[PDB]
RNA sequence: CCCGUGGUUCGUGGAGCCAUGGGGGAAUCUGGGCGGACCACCGCCUAAGGCUAAGUACUCCGGGUGACCGAUAGCGCACC
RNA sequence: AGGGUGAAGCUGGGGUGAGACCCAGUGGAGGCCCGAACCGGUGGGGGAUGCAAACCCCUCGGAUGAGCUGGGGCUAGGAG
RNA sequence: CAUGAGUAACGAUAAAGAGGGUGAGAAUCCCUCUCGCCGUAAGCCCAAGGGUUCCUACGCAAUGGUCGUCAGCGUAGGGUUAGGCGGGACCUAAGGUGAAGCCGAAAGGCGUAGCCGAAGGGCAGCCGGUUAAUAUUCCGGCCCUUCCCGCAGGUGCGAUGGGGGGACGCUCUAGGCUAGGGGGACCGGAGCCAUGGACGAGCCCGGCCAGAAGCGCAGGGUGGGAGGUAGGCAAAUCCGCCUCCCAACAAGCUCUGCGUGGUGGGGAAGCCCGUACGGGUGACAACCCCCCGAAGCCAGGGAGCCAAGAAAAGCCUCUAAGCACAACCUGCGGGAACCCGUACCGCAAACCGACACAGGUGGGCGGGUGCAAGAGCACUCAGGCGCGCGGGAGAACCCUCGCCAAGGAACUCUGCAAGUUGGCCCCGUAACUUCGGGAGAAGGGGUGCUCCCUGGGGUGAUGAGCCCCGGGGAGCCGCAGUGAACAGGCUCUGGCGACUGUUUACCAAAAACACAGCUCUCUGCGAACUCGUAAGAGGAGGUAUAGGGAGCGACGCUUGCCCGGUGCCGGAAGGUCAAGGGGAGGGGUGCAAGCCCCGAACCGAAGCCCCGGUGAACGGCGGCCGUAACUAUAACGGUCCUAAGGUAGCGAAAUUCCUUGUCGGGUAAGUUCCGACCUGCACGAAAAGCGUAACGACCGGAGCGCUGUCUCGGCGAGGGACC
């Protein structure tokens, strides 16, 4: 029920460089799931470019485990949703009920794993940080206990356990930074399920992108009647500005944001 | 040649009606205004069927 | 009483009194704002609750009068 | 409407260790290719108080996709 | 109220001519007879929307673009009725409302819940007959629907709260049934040879449609238990988790074919009569046989592929609590069932454009022949017409369309146009290439129809039952054999751009913008922005492979020189200043304690200065002078200047004015383009630079082909012009 990434159509005219992926569980989801409105327009004013749609399923997923902190679960199997950067495992809880959950590193259908008060540090179970075997990996992870799985490292194979101090453990998050969460808080054990996805290649843009749902963006689009920047000519403007009365693209946003100093440091950057 | 007309028993009837006018304050207001300021009636009455 | 503002014949000013948005932050008739930014005087009024009549306004509607109009002026509109 | 194209998987036959990979059959995917209904509307032509407040003709592009379309709705006018 | 004007014009070049009729008058009404155009629509059909009108009877002064005894016109009267069609008496999404709640100077903003709110859900009938007129609504035959009263048999019955459940892409697609095509000389029938012929498997007409369920084709939708039954999906045997047996092409329970009760219809002619709307009409039928079949139906299939496809009845399943003695499941009898709806127009003179405007406007085969296939083609079936002003000769000339020869672009800014050319089958097919392809490259050749020998996929084996090519052979007639209508002109080459596209409604088919894919860079989620007066939503039930700002824009090679100024990014040591904290001190009044100013030593926020950082960040990347045996530049030869001073590729280009630059090619000649050169008036990598196959209604340069296009064209047909 894993999934092929690479399959690429071939020379079926410019449908060139189209990357397929196929989770093998292929089953159509199950019983627990509604749908999302057609947002893009919202609070009934309209906003943010692109946006279009394309077919309609729509998710409900588990984001909180302490709610059975124990009932082993066995991979119902693999599958996913018209959302999320890295598929899911519909899991079965030994008590009858099941739940759509993450999809850490390639686990295995039928596999038992669970979590709570002491779970075996086997990628799959989840645990209050504290049970953090420092130097290990998780994601999903949530600071401010109860505030549900906060930091759903999307396909975000990224929760790197980095030491502890006080009632907070240190973590290396996607981004390339290290924040802190009080141990009692929690983490889904292990890592994500998708990345190659991230590399996926798609053919005739219009076709693909739109299918994605998203349409466009078109800067200093000539007639700068608005389009912040210049136009009514070839030449790329100067000032150094962006759409809807913008600050270019090299300035802050944070602030006192009591948030900030409160934890984390590394400051915002990487260097591949 | 989509000369924009082509009404809809529904749509038009719909969009506009006594109710509706009384709903929006502007609706109501204009209502009375016209109504007794100069007689007539109310197209939101104009309706058919 | 400090600044941030409204009133008022006051548009920033030596600019007073009433009035309030911020922070300060009390006096029972030796009480306390008010005449003169302000200080010494005399004087003035009695504040931070309540009630209403009567004299000017208005014209739907009625009556009446017109060096006010005659059907393209008069209400556009003298009559389904 | 209709027609051609002819990938991927697979099945078998072919060559190493198995394998690559080949060939053949199957297949019959979106791009699509051809071309009506459908949707656009240059290229030339035909009206100037024209069938018409944007047309008729000969013609031409897409002809499963960011496609076309009836019904039901929300955003609107210094806003969309 | 005049004026061109009694000229321009009548709404489509889909033609009409006759006879009789009725009339005050009939090109322009009625019948009937000749005749053309639709037919894939000028068909019918549902729906929308119109809302009169529809009919029947009188009438025409207004109205139709004149007519007019015609009407959709005027006057009057009559005309659509349904437990089972539809919609509500039910369900719900988006979506509006909104008891709560959060929120505004006010008016409101936001809003769960419950509600309103759909040809999206769900639900019980069909066919034959009858009116001037309406119909599965009426009549009749046939088949049911729930709800109420009862009774008869049967049960833990008994919410709508838990659950299971109805529920869902797209592409495609096996198997199975009517629709629905089609030949039956196959049976019924009213007739015929007119004309050289044939009365002969001749023509012409028809040879069904509905039918409880009973039943026979297809399939169409799965598990029995038991127990544990640490979830339950709060409350309990119903689901789901674990386990041991039976888990059978299993019995299961939901549409077709026959049924057949059985009813009903049943057409040609034909000729009798009404205007017609019509009717008798032959027994009145014969109503059987064989062929082809779908995107329809069974069916929620079945495979494959992602971009991975809605919420309320029904079956159960327990409280409430009744039930359980009168609750539910189930037969028979009895009795009930209301509200709003049809007329007709209705791809259009009745719906939308102010007109009987040739514009537009949603789904239902779309009869037949032929064509490889087919809603395109040409002629037609039914069914629909004949556009509503006529007759007339027919000259100018615009229109529409036809033919040419001699030459075949010289016309011309442009081969604008138009002609060439085009239907399938076989021979065959270039530089280049992302080896997908450019190929319908390109260039040939073919087909018609006869008779003859020869193989095939159909259908109950398979034998008058059909579709595929056969294959080949001899031969037949035309200038001619996709014989008419559907139907590529082509090749070479260059700039741009990738290619699919959207737009510019009103010129601007097409670059621009898309874009896939590049890089910078922004944000830690109560992200960052976007609207908002809070409230709040949005964002994202997403959660830095993620969500934003951006210049570019497949891909290939490749992105170099400066951050001294600008913005942005980093550090406040220091200089620097608002309010403030503030007190030195001066000050007016104070006989006086005192009351009150001014007040400024010092502390004091970002910012600003300052110091680094900094281009896929604004934005820029030079000037001059000298030297190698001689005659020509090239190397630094040091200097003036600044931040350095433009690399790689690139060049007279969608940037060279001197320019029709100079050479070269093309050419009788060419400022045109291709190639060179390169002293680049004023290219350069990121608003990309050089290149780069495929793809363009791209724009430009060749050349073969063809053609009243050009040397003038010349006659010709159809329409106005003209009487
Ligand atoms: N290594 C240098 C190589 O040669 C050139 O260098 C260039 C550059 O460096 C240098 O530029 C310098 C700059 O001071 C400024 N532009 C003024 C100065 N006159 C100039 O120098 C010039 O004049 C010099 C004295 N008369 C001579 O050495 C020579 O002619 C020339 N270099 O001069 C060269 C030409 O402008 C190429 N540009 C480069 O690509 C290549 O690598």
């Amino acid at each position: 029920k894993f999934k092929p990434y690479t399959p690429s159509r071939r020379f079926m005219t410019v449908a060139d460089f189209s990357e397929i992926t196929k989770t093998e569980p292929e089953k159509s989801l199950v019983k627990p799931l509604k749908k999302t409105g057609g947002r893009n327009n919202q609070g009934r004013i309209t906003v943010r470019f692109r946006g279009g749609g394309h077919k309609r399923l729509y998710r409900i997923i588990d984001f909180k485990r302490w709610d059975k902190v124990g009932i082993p679960a066995k991979v119902a199997a693999i599958e996913y949703d018209p959302n999320r950067s890295a598929r899911i495992a519909l899991l079965h809880y030994v008590d009858g009920e099941k739940r759509y959950i993450i999809a850490p590193d390639g686990l295995q259908v039928g596999q038992q794993v669970v979590a709570g008060p002491d779970a075996p540090i086997q990628v799959g179970n989840a645990l209050p940080l504290r049970f953090i075997p420092v130097g290990t990996v998780v994601h999903a992870v949530e600071l401010e206990p109860k505030k549900g799985a906060k930091l759903a490292r999307a396909a975000g194979t990224s929760a790197q356990i980095q030491g502890r101090e006080g009632d907070y453990v240190i973590l290396r998050l996607p981004s390339g930074e290290l924040r802190k969460v009080h141990g009692e808080c929690y983490a889904t054990v292990g890592a994500v399920g998708n990345a190659d996805h991230k590399n996926i290649v798609l053919g005739k843009a219009g076709r693909s992108r739109w299918l994605g749902r998203r349409p466009h963006v078109r800067g200093a689009a000539m007639n700068p009647v608005d389009h912040p920047h210049g136009g009514g000519e070839g030449r790329a403007p100067r000032g150094r500005p962006p759409a809807s009365p913008w600050g270019w693209q090299t300035k802050g946003l944070k602030t006192r944001k009591r948030r900030k100093p409160s934890s984390r440091f590394i400051i915002a950057r990487r260097k591949k | 040649m989509k000369r924009t007309w082509q009404p809809n028993r529904r749509k038009r009837a719909k969009t506009h009606g006594f109710r509706a006018r009384m709903r929006t304050p502007g609706g109501r207001k204009v209502l009375k205004r016209r109504r007794q300021k100069g007689r007539w009636r109310l197209t939101p009455a104009v309706r058919k069927r």
